């Protein structure tokens, strides 16, 4: 509902985000809205030219085409909304793909912990290279990297979800 | 149907059927979009898009209906 | 003259006092993973802290603790402490005139104010997580640390711990002690110096280390050589020689020594 991203390790953030169906469904909707936005504009064209299907004699029954005409404004608004939805889905699909590329890998997190347990075992000669501080400091980097990517992926997809 | 409105009714009838054809060509895909992952953002946003996709499909569906029945004279 | 309290107790005090976030050496993260849970846990710590008496009234925190916790979160100069011994213990020595030491064990964090009259007053606090062994006796020797780290990279890969130290610029009077440190009853610490000048978090390239083994206490002090590389001397862990090794280290920072 209202999660705190820096409260949990990067292993859970990377586990939830890295393994899923994929963005293939968001692009499937983006291209559907855009194709649906061309139909709303295409039909608005042939509807605005409804006259011409009426023969010469118009003495009478012009009220017919005049009652179907107000809906051309409806088809323009419908094409606009359907065109914005295609951009929302297209943007949300890009936020995920980049957030995944920024999330630290689980194998990168596993290798971090594995190397920590072995540096604690034997570290005398190379102790001014401070490998314990760097490895532990390299973990908090992944801690903050994951917590930052999620805080942005929220506001990125949260902003790409608001409309009207 | 009146005498000279035969081609007019056939024109409006041909485009309301074209909308329903495109309305259903994209109905199942914009109403049920699956999250790309399991994090709470991919679920909240994909659930919002589906919430928008269904609220949009029902308004445009009845709109085609109200369009096709505008001629009662 | 100190205060000992849990991570949940520690984090909650930095938020009400407004000090911000602790240095990540203490790994004091946020307790709850959802903001709907905050209401309940605001009460638990505030209720628990009133028991210990550091937060007496409804919300007023002891200024003694507010000062100790704000100098650990906003230090102008600090020293990262990471102790090892069979069990890890890590903390920080923060300074903002007065200093406050913050050490963390498996779960508890202890805050304490110390004195910085002379640089030799730190030898204790830099040796609290150790096993407190006397200064060793051996012939001092130095090694190129850029090559020293490659040596441990072998020892942790199943290499015979004797034939490697058989091939260095290594003496023989020190072979007994450098073999007793790759042993069981050893304990060491990595010291890293840092300061927050007008820029961001800046720590030293290398660090200072004191190691306690069965033979005694060993100082491992780095120094930049003539060709720019880092050479590290291995000498006795004399309480007088360690203080002249941390200033020799912390002088590498733009703000210089503490004295």
């Amino acid at each position: 509902a209202a999660p705190i991203w820096m409260a949990s390790p990067p292993e859970v953030h990377s586990a939830l985000l890295s393994n899923g169906p994929g963005p293939g469904s968001l692009v499937a909707a983006a291209t559907a809205w855009s194709q649906l936005s061309a139909e709303y504009a295409s039909t608005a064209a042939e509807l605005s030219g409804l006259l011409g299907a009426v023969p010469g004699w118009a003495w009478s029954a012009e009220w017919y085409v005049a009652a179907h005409l107000p809906y051309v404004a409806w088809l323009t608004q419908a094409s606009a909304d359907a065109a914005g939805a295609a951009a929302q889905h297209e943007a949300a699909a890009a936020a995920y793909t980049t957030a995944l590329a920024a999330m630290p890998t689980l194998a990168e997190l596993a290798a971090n912990h594995v190397i920590h347990t072995v540096l604690v075992a034997t570290n005398f000669f190379g102790i001014n290279t401070i490998p314990i501080t760097l490895n532990e400091a390299d973990y908090v980097r992944m801690w903050l990297q994951a917590a930052a990517v999620m805080g942005l992926y929220q506001a990125a997809s949260g902003a790409a979800l608001a409309s009207a | 149907v009146p005498e000279g409105l035969a081609a007019a009714s056939a024109a409006v009838e041909a485009l309301t059927a074209r909308l329903a054809a495109a309305h259903a060509s994209a109905a199942p895909v914009i109403t049920a979009v699956v999250p790309p992952a399991a994090d709470p953002v991919s679920l909240q946003t994909a659930a919002g898009f589906s919430a928008q996709g269904v609220e949009h499909a029902v308004v445009t569906a009845e709109g085609v209906e109200e369009l096709g029945r505008a001629g009662v004279g | 003259n100190a205060v000992e309290l849990t991570v949940e107790n520690a984090w909650f005090i930095a938020e009400m006092v407004g000090a911000g976030t602790f240095p990540w050496v203490l790994a004091i993260t946020t307790p709850y993973s959802d903001e709907a849970q905050r209401s309940a846990f605001f009460a638990r710590q505030r209720d628990e802290l009133t028991q210990l008496g550091l937060l007496s009234s409804d919300g007023v925190v002891n200024p003694a603790v507010a000062e100790w916790i704000k100098v650990v979160c906003f230090p102008e100069r600090w020293l990262d402490l990471r102790y090892v011994g069979p069990d890890l213990l890590r903390g920080i020595v923060a300074q903002s005139f007065n200093t406050v030491v913050a050490l963390r064990n498996a779960q508890l964090v202890t805050f304490t104010a110390m004195d910085i009259d002379d640089p030799r007053a730190l030898v204790p606090v830099l040796g609290v997580g150790l096993s407190a062994r006397p200064p060793a006796r051996f012939e001092e020797f130095s090694m190129p640390m850029r090559v020293g780290a490659r040596a441990d990279e072998r020892l942790r890969s199943g290499e015979s711990l004797d034939e490697v130290l058989d091939y260095l610029g290594i003496p023989v009077s020190a072979r007994p002690v450098v073999q007793a440190v790759f042993s069981g009853p050893r304990s060491y610490v990595e010291i890293v110096a840092g300061c927050n000048r007008d820029g961001e978090h800046t720590t030293t390239d290398v660090g200072l280390s004191i190691v306690d083994t069965t033979a005694g206490r060993v100082l491992v002090s780095p120094s930049r050589a003539f060709d720019g590389e880092w050479v590290s001397t291995f000498s006795a862990g004399t309480p007088f020689a360690t203080a002249v090794a941390i200033d020799q280290l912390i002088a590498n920072l733009p703000d210089g020594q503490w004295f």
